[PDB]
């Protein structure tokens, strides 16, 4: 077997890597007790040179591997044209691991096991790379598609992937680059100038790829915009946008397929209206669906123990997870009532997009309760009314 | 530290008879101890005399009735020149500071002058029960280190052992 | 007035052969500063010499 | 005298790296000291002091701060050597002051990974 451990090193901490590894291994072997995360330490060095330690899926086993990472402080660099520096490309450039991305991989909650599939995909990619397999004989396009309902966190999973991969695979690539492509600023449309513009940003991608000691992730938002369905569209009125801008990207991406330290990640909204010659050039086209009842309950939990962690809900009552309610078998009791009422909200708040789910506490603490400090079961009631407030508001805008 | 201190006094007494040449250099040899090249001896009579010394000195080390156990360089007529005072409050990290004392001895007849608050009578009778050699109470001329240079050679406040050693010696 | 970092107008020192420590200059800053010293304790032996008591001398001499 | 003071700073820096078996007794300045046999370290400390050498040719100097680092390079200990820079017992007296300092105090992990500094005979330690 194997288990993974990740430890936040402070930027103002500068001790050597192997000392950090030895110290964390010492803490683990002394403690050696589930998936909980350490925050409390007992060594002045380790305190001033560590922020937290965490286990990612209660056992005293010693099959432990350490990944140590530094979330880079500064945000995005910008990419503009070479001689038309005003606005032509304007691509976003994250130098991973990055600060604004942490905690993101944990918060997201799905029910189709996208995380494991879409992570061990890259793991098997590296395995086949190091074993020297005949790239002429077994190959992959290094393109992963994610499509589904709007606001359901489709694109969130790609930044989480990139963060988790530049963290997990440290000391195998010093760092990673993540290029966020704006598929709306590359449509300067007068007689195939956009189809010529894709070329420049892809040469810059080549520039960031040849640095063979950096793992690069190219994240394309709205991959339906760049690749419009040319065949079924019975519109000859499309002069050269539907034929000389999709064909200007189906080549530059078949050109980076030969390299190995690149991965293409794409986010789509419309399943149709996309070129059939691009739904073959993607290894994984995984569908991100709207949250389901258990998922909704887990997200609502995350929110509520987040509020309790910041003391918003001052009287701390144990919120019982759905597994404990199944174990007891749905028995009403003086503490078990709150979880039950949460679960009734979960069925009643079914079918909403994850973004409004992660908003709903904001509104429920906005209009219905002005209290700077709130007791539970009134805040819960505020949620149970704010959800119906959201249904009626959606019905209001027709 | 009983074994540790015992072997330390062995290596000590060889360095003591070595560094100021009261005896010829060729008599003592060397081996390896405490990750330190140390000076040793194998001459029989001295070996057994020191042997009796150590297995007679261990119980003062355990019971702690000794304000300070001293090793004294003596002349052929018992004329002290250097006392080495173990001012000891004995109540993983200890042996390394004994490396430090080894260095210190390198940069610091004979007798084992045990400063106890009680009379040496119990210790004396004990010497003649773990040795044929009789122990006597130290006379006037074997204690007086006139003009003592009170320099503390090396102190250790170890949680296991409050140990401070120094050479009570004249101006030299 | 000047401090050197053999790793105020500061004259650091680099020795390019050693250059594993990816971030050097911030390491160099730490080495310079002062920070709270503990007092140099005037030391005292705990069990002093009382002249009214006489120690123990065994008879025998080395060969 | 600056040259021989720099050789005594050699004696200091490296014997204090000592004050384990990779170290050995040898004759320095007519005393036996138990340092390291490392020729790379020998010439490296010689280089440290001989780059300190023109510094003392300037004669403007305050301390030779032989920082005994921890393994973190973030000082949990230190050894400032504030010699107010303008027989064998006293050339050994300095070594006995530092030994009694590390006596009442304590050392650091085996590899002290120290980085000599200078601020341009007496001493103390910021623990
Ligand atoms: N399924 C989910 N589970 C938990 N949190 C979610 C989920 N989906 C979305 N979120 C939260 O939604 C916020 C942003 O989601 P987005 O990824 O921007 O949605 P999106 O899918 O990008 O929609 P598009 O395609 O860009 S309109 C993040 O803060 C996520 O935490």
């Amino acid at each position: 077997p194997t288990v993974h451990v990740e430890v936040h090193q402070r930027g103002s901490s500068t001790a050597k890597k192997e000392d950090i590894n030895l110290s964390v291994r010492k803490l683990l072997n002394r403690h050696n007790i589930g998936d909980y995360t350490w925050t409390e330490f007992d060594e002045p060095f380790l305190t001033r040179n560590v922020q937290s330690v965490s286990i990612i899926d209660d056992l005293s086993a010693c099959t432990v591997a350490l990944h140590i990472f530094q979330l880079n402080e500064d945000g995005p660099s910008s990419e503009n044209l070479e001689e038309e520096t005003e606005n032509i490309i304007a691509a976003n450039h994250w130098v991973l691991p990055a600060a604004e991305f942490h905690g993101l991989w944990d918060s997201l909650v799905y029910d189709v096991e996208v995380k494991s599939h879409l992570l061990d995909y890259v793991m098997t990619t590296l395995l086949f790379s190091d074993k020297n397999v005949n790239s002429n004989l077994i190959t992959w396009n290094r393109v992963v598609l994610l499509h589904g309902p709007p606001g359901t966190g489709k694109t969130s999973l790609c930044k989480a992937l990139a963060q988790k991969l530049t963290i997990r695979l440290s000391s195998r690539y010093r760092y990673g680059q993540l290029i966020e492509i704006n598929s709306h600023s590359l449509f300067s449309k007068w007689f195939s100038e956009s189809g010529k513009l894709v070329t420049k940003m892809f040469q810059k991608i080549q520039d960031l790829i040849d640095d063979k000691d950096a793992l690069v992730f190219v994240l394309i938002d709205q991959v339906e915009s760049l690749t419009a369905a040319r065949n079924a569209c019975r519109a000859g009125t499309e002069p050269s946008d539907a034929i000389r801008v999709v064909n200007a990207v189906l080549t530059q991406i078949d050109q980076i397929k030969r390299h190995s330290n690149v991965v293409i990640l794409t986010t789509s909204n419309i399943t149709e209206k996309i070129d059939v010659a691009f739904v073959d050039r993607a290894d994984i086209k995984q569908y991100i669906g709207p949250p389901s009842a258990a998922a909704i309950f887990k997200i609502y939990l995350s929110c509520l123990e987040e509020l309790m962690k910041c003391q918003i809900i001052y009287p701390r009552q144990q919120l019982l997870t759905l597994r404990e309610l199944e174990m007891i078998g749905f028995i009403e009791n003086n503490v078990s009532k709150l979880s039950l009422l949460l679960n009734d909200i979960s069925r009643k708040s079914e079918g909403l997009s994850g973004r409004v789910l992660r908003k709903l506490p904001f509104l429920a603490h906005a209009l219905y309760v002005q209290a700077p400090t709130v007791t539970i079961e009134g805040f819960l009631q505020a949620l149970s009314l704010a959800v119906d407030k959201q249904f009626e508001e959606r019905k209001k805008l027709a | 530290v009983a074994d540790v201190l015992c072997e330390f006094l062995e290596v000590a007494v060889h360095l003591i008879l070595y560094v100021r040449e009261v005896y010829p250099v060729g008599i003592f040899q060397k081996r390896k101890k405490y990750n330190v090249p140390v000076q040793m001896s194998c001459h029989p009579e001295l070996n057994q005399y020191i042997q009796d010394t150590l297995h007679c000195v261990k119980p003062l080390l355990e019971k702690n009735d000794v304000e300070k156990v001293v090793v004294v360089i003596l002349d052929k007529e018992h004329r002290p020149v250097e006392k080495f005072v173990f001012e000891i409050t004995q109540p993983s990290h200890v042996e390394q500071l004994l490396r430090a004392f080894i260095l210190k001895i390198s940069v610091c007849t004979f007798t084992v002058l045990v400063h106890t608050r009680e009379a040496a009578t119990r210790n004396m009778e004990k010497i003649q029960v773990i040795k044929d050699f009789p122990w006597i109470l130290a006379d006037e001329q074997d204690v007086h280190m006139h003009d003592p240079r009170l320099i503390p050679l090396k102190t250790m406040t170890s949680d296991i052992l409050k140990m401070q050693l120094y050479v009570e010696e004249r101006a030299h | 007035s000047q401090v050197h970092i053999f790793w105020t107008e500061v004259i650091l020192h680099y020795r390019p052969c050693e250059s594993d420590p990816t971030q050097l200059p911030k390491i160099a800053e730490k080495a310079i500063q002062d920070f709270p010293t503990r007092p140099l304790s005037r030391f005292i032996p705990w069990f002093p010499y009382d002249g009214s008591k006489l120690p123990l001398r065994p008879k025998r001499s080395p060969p």
